[PDB]
């Protein structure tokens, strides 16, 4: 099928869903000991369930996880 | 992993807090050029840890 597949060195043999977001590509990396603040992603191309996988946690989430949004509305 | 081994970086980063509190002396002028240093040089994973 002339169709691109992407891949992943890590995730070998499994081709990546065309509707998965990229903060759950970091959580199955992360998952798979990638090293953690790693600069890129190294996804290779080749012609022709995962999507459940929790996105990464953005840093408003971390800021509000110790309840640090408190303090904003108290200013 | 030679760069910190030097220890420029850690050398820098000590004078950056010695001049936010108003040895290599660091004026208001040469702040923002090592800044950008670190931040550049902090791509790699170990910088970032």
């Amino acid at each position: 099928v002339p169709v691109f597949h992407l891949f992943h060195k890590l995730l070998a043999g499994q081709p990546l869903p065309a509707e998965m977001t990229l903060a759950q590509l970091l959580t199955l990396l992360y998952d798979r000991k990638l090293p953690q603040g790693y600069r890129s992603i190294d996804l290779t191309v080749k012609l022709g369930s995962l999507l459940e996988t929790c996105p990464i946690q953005s840093p408003l989430q971390v800021f509000a996880g110790m309840g640090g949004l408190a303090l904003i509305a108290e200013r | 992993k030679q760069l910190l081994d030097s220890g420029l970086p850690s050398l820098l980063v000590r004078s950056l807090a010695s001049f936010c509190f108003s040895k290599m002396p660091i004026t208001a002028d040469l702040v923002a050029p090592i800044l950008r240093f670190l931040t550049e040089v902090g791509n790699s994973h170990i910088m970032k840890d």
